[PDB]
């Protein structure tokens, strides 16, 4: 079973060597074991045999299944190739056919010539209580994959050229391909490929020894017309572990992709303080009507269909919470092609109409990937809300084709600084100061209505003040208020509508801000004479 | 013939990650790689070749044809520096560019670097392994390519160098850029003179944008708030002009008044303003263009299509700055406007410096990778870096002369 496809050429890593470690003394029982097994190797088309030349050692131990070897060493040495694998193909982006079949090819690395100016530095030893070297592209070396794909790639191209309604996609060791043939018509070039790839040394199944559909995938059942999400349920527990909770909350987040209406927030809870992996944890009443209302859900799995050119992408999303979003994409109407929700947290600031950008974004390149096209977006904003947003933010932001759909909670602005000064407003000069070493410090506020107020702070920082003062100045305030400050950094902060923070403080801020009538926010010059910020 | 060449010592071939495409570019990519497979100016290449450089598809503008694009970047970066600039068309009345990658074509690579231009054609949901290729003749793109193709240039323009002493012709990547200062009449026949000429083998106006002054507000009647922006700006101003004074102005704002109080000008004060003025009407002195160091463009929004930039070495020292009002299309997407943005200030740069300035874009990465190449028409990839702007800067540059 050797195949007359010219070698690829290999190189070791430059400046180093073929492999030199020891081989372990074994068992009389393994010794006599790999003796006879090696035996057959060699007259075949694996194995070669030699002597004091090219003395690359490389272990060989023996297991039995309930020969082998180990190059790591090998490897090491051994060059870089191409990435094989740069990702998987997802369902969502297949399109029906009308019969599939997959070849596996087994061994089919020990199918491919290995270069012979490399075989060199593949080397055994088999102690009795006798050495060999490669011809072939060995199980465990870093090129045997890449080097078998790309051989297996040309190996296809006719074929893929001549029956070009036939497609065949290459996984590992298998081949999947698909088309649009009545039944016999399919079986028989699946023969003719099955054939060729015989008139090749690399050998594969009868169609009576062959895999059926549905087909398992990335946790989906795969039909010709047809995907289902593999059902899934959780399993029932009598004591309930640190690891086990870990890995339950693990499997529990992958499938509130497609189910969502999971949740975790309580398991999570779970793990606060554990001891160790090991820990047996007791489970709180609300974390076991998670755990059922969980399951209920997991229960009735997801039905869905593939992808027609013909019809158009359509991706809609909806907001679940602050800052976690669900999104669906499809062509006919709760004709999923693909469900998902992301849930980030941020920094000093952040909002829902960014972040619901930042999804959008994310949708768009996942979408290229599946589909080498963006889908027509239906998003909860309204078309004014997002003019007046974008227009006036500092950073550059767009949105493909979008169209607004009423599905609520809709996300909004929670709020707006005034462009210019509110007539007969009060207007409050703050200011903050803390002793950076030590966190103590004082913020406070005067209006023209000669209105005072200052704090002592006993643990802070600089910002923490400043932005303190800003709090405070909102705090006893009004509907209607006007605030100078000389905060390079609160500036910023504020003036980004920022709706969602990690310092308490911030969003402190933000609530007050959201309950103004009127605000408007004014930046000076820190310590020069400037009034207010003078007194 | 085919000259050796080499990377820089120590460095090894680039092994960037091919970002996804969209089918309609892909299709036209694959399209474009088997003709010129045929025609033998690349070759399929195997696993053992390891490197990578990104490659993408842009339509060129006035042009429904798929034009295939390479980002050397990376490469460039690491091929050795080969040790082979016109102040003229800096001040040429009118300059126009000339796309010469067909000329690289022609000439073959050293079949040893041949490896590191390995690049690759992705395929949809991953379904089939990608197409790899590398060049057999100078890609486009390459640092390397416009250097060795520098001598039968030469000659090849010479005709026209003679013919036409009194024009100007600077060459830069895959760009020929030529500028006279005849009408557009006597011009573009020279031009289009000139490009028979090269197909034989086989507007712009620097003269307009140089470094603009900082108005500032001139109104009736001055607010608190409105003396206190004043102030704001000046202040930072004076980074640029130590002699900008602000003390006349900030003595009006003493007490706490509210801001939409107006107070009268000190005749002090309005002295002050009038010096500042003053001032602020020419570039700050001292500003060289440095060639050992490298060249920087700043670019804020400023909201409205309007977009303003700065390009400089060294801060406060600007060597030339503008503004760009979007162009008729752009009616509502920001990535658009800054690429075009950005390929300006590049060409100009080009013009003025010969030599690409490194970016710092008001946007997230995220972003301007998933659609930069949208809107991109252009043989070249400045460098660039994401950035916050400073909410100063812009209130300052908003202020430049309307
Ligand atoms: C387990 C699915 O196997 C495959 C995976 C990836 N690609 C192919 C070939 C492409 N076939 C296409 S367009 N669609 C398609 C539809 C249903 C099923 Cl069950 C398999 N493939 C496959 F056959």
């Amino acid at each position: 079973p050797i195949s007359p496809i010219e070698t690829v050429p290999v190189k070791l890593k430059p400046g180093m060597d073929g492999p030199k470690v020891k081989q372990w003394p074994l068992t009389e029982e393994k010794i006599k074991a790999l003796v006879e097994i090696c035996t057959e190797m060699e007259k075949e088309g694996k194995i070669s045999k030699i002597g004091p030349e090219n003395p690359y050692n490389t272990p060989v131990f023996a297991i039995k299944k309930k020969k082998l070897v180990d190059f790591r060493e090998l490897n090491k040495r051994t060059q870089d190739f191409w990435e094989v694998q740069l990702g998987i193909p997802h369902p969502a982006g297949l399109k029906k056919k009308k019969s599939v079949t997959v070849l596996d090819v087994g061994d089919a690395y020990f199918s491919v010539p290995l270069d012979e100016d490399f075989r060199k530095y593949t080397a055994f030893t088999i102690p009795s209580i006798i050495r060999y070297q490669y011809n072939v592209l060995p199980q465990g070396w870093k090129g045997s994959p890449a080097i078998f794909q790309s051989s297996m790639t040309k190996i296809l191209e006719p074929f893929r050229k001549q029956n070009p309604d036939i497609v065949i996609c290459q996984y590992m060791d298998d081949l999947y391909v698909g088309s649009d043939l009545e039944i016999g018509q399919h079986r028989t070039k699946i023969e003719e490929l099955r054939q060729h790839l015989l008139r090749w040394g690399l050998t594969t199944p009868d169609k009576k020894h062959q895999k059926e559909p549905p087909f398992l995938w990335m946790g989906y059942e795969l039909h010709p017309d047809k995907w289902t999400v593999q059902p899934i349920v959780l399993p029932e527990k009598d004591s309930w572990t640190v690891n086990d909770i870990q890995k339950l909350v693990g499997k529990l987040n992958w499938a509130s992709q497609i189910y969502p209406g999971i949740k975790v927030r309580q398991l999570c809870k779970l793990l606060r303080g554990t001891k160790a992996l090991t820990e047996v944890i007791p489970l709180t009443e609300e974390a076991e009507l998670e755990l059922a209302e969980n399951r209920e859900i997991l229960k009735e799995p997801v039905h869905g269909v593939y992808y027609d050119p013909s019809k158009d992408l359509i991706a809609e999303i909806q907001k679940q919470g602050q800052g976690q979003w669900t999104y669906q994409i499809y062509q006919e109407p709760f004709k999923n092609l693909k469900t998902g929700k992301y849930a980030r947290m941020r920094g000093a600031h952040t909002n829902d109409v960014k972040q619901l950008t930042e999804a959008v974004q994310k949708i768009t390149t996942e979408s290229i990937v599946i589909w080498g096209k963006t889908p027509k977006f239906k998003l909860p904003i309204q078309k004014e809300t997002w003019e007046t947003w974008w227009t006036e933010y500092w950073q550059a932001t767009w949105i493909p084709e979008w169209e607004f759909v009423n599905t609520p909670p809709l996300v909004k602005l929670w709020y707006q600084l005034e462009k210019e000064p509110i007539v007969g407003a009060e207007t409050f000069y703050v200011d903050g100061a803390a002793n950076r070493e030590t966190k103590l410090g004082k913020a406070g506020y005067v209006t023209n209505r000669g209105r005072q107020k200052v704090v002592t702070l006993t643990d802070t920082t600089n910002q923490k003040t400043e932005l303190q003062a800003i709090y405070l100045a909102l705090q006893d305030s009004g509907l209607e208020v006007n605030i100078v400050t000389d905060s390079q950094y609160a500036l910023g902060i504020i003036q980004a509508q920022p709706d969602q923070s990690e310092s308490e403080l911030v969003n402190q801020i933000i609530e007050q801000l959201i309950k103004k009538e009127k605000v408007y926010l004014a930046w000076v010059p820190a310590h020069k004479g400037i009034g207010g910020n003078e007194q | 013939e085919t000259v050796p060449v080499k990377l820089k010592p120590g460095m090894d071939g680039p092994k960037v990650k091919q970002w996804p495409l969209t089918e309609e570019k892909i299709k036209a990519l694959v399209e474009i790689c088997t003709e010129m497979e045929k025609e033998g100016k690349i070759s399929k290449i195997g696993p053992e070749n390891p490197y990578n450089t990104p490659v993408f598809a842009i339509k060129k503008k006035d042009s429904t044809k798929w034009r295939k694009l390479v980002d050397f970047r990376e490469l460039n970066k690491r091929t050795q520096d080969f040790w082979e600039h016109p102040a003229g068309l800096k001040k040429k009345k009118s300059v126009t560019v000339l796309d010469v990658g067909d000329a690289y074509f022609s000439v073959p690579l050293d079949e040893d670097f041949r490896k590191y231009t390995a690049f690759t054609i992705p395929s949809i949901n991953n379904e089939t392994p990608g197409i790899r290729y590398q060049y057999n003749v100078l890609p486009q793109g390459w640092k390397g390519s416009p250097a060795i193709f520098q001598s039968s240039m030469t000659k090849i323009l010479e005709p026209f160098r003679k013919q036409n002493p009194d024009i100007v012709i600077c060459q830069y990547m895959d760009d020929l850029y030529v500028g006279s200062d005849l009408e557009i009449g006597q011009h573009r026949t020279k031009i289009e003179e000139l490009r028979q000429h090269l197909l034989r083998w086989g507007e712009l106006h620097p003269d307009k944008w140089t470094v603009q002054p900082i108005v500032l507000p001139e109104k009736d009647s001055w607010t608190v708030n409105d003396i206190q922006k004043l102030v704001g700006k000046l202040n930072w101003a004076s980074q640029i002009y130590p002699g900008i004074k602000v003390r006349q102005l900030c003595k009006l704002l003493r007490g706490t008044k509210a801001l939409t109080e107006v107070i009268p000008l000190t005749e002090e004060a309005e002295l002050e303003l009038a010096e500042n003025r003053e001032i602020l009407k020419e570039p700050v002195h001292g500003v060289y263009y440095d060639p050992s160091k490298d060249l920087i463009a700043e670019i804020q929004k400023q909201g409205q299509g309007q977009w303003t930039y700065q390009i400089y070495q060294e801060p406060f020292k600007n060597l030339k700055t503008g503004k760009y009002a979007r162009m008729r299309g752009a009616h509502t997407n920001d990535v658009k406007q800054l690429t075009e943005a950005v390929q300006k200030i590049t060409t100009e740069s080009i013009v003025i410096w010969g030599k690409t300035p490194k970016f710092k874009l008001p946007i997230q990465k995220e972003t301007w990778e998933t659609w930069w190449t949208e809107y991109w028409q252009a043989t070249w990839i400045p460098e660039w870096e994401f950035v916050n702007t400073p909410p100063l800067v812009k209130l300052w540059y908003q202020l430049e002369k309307e």
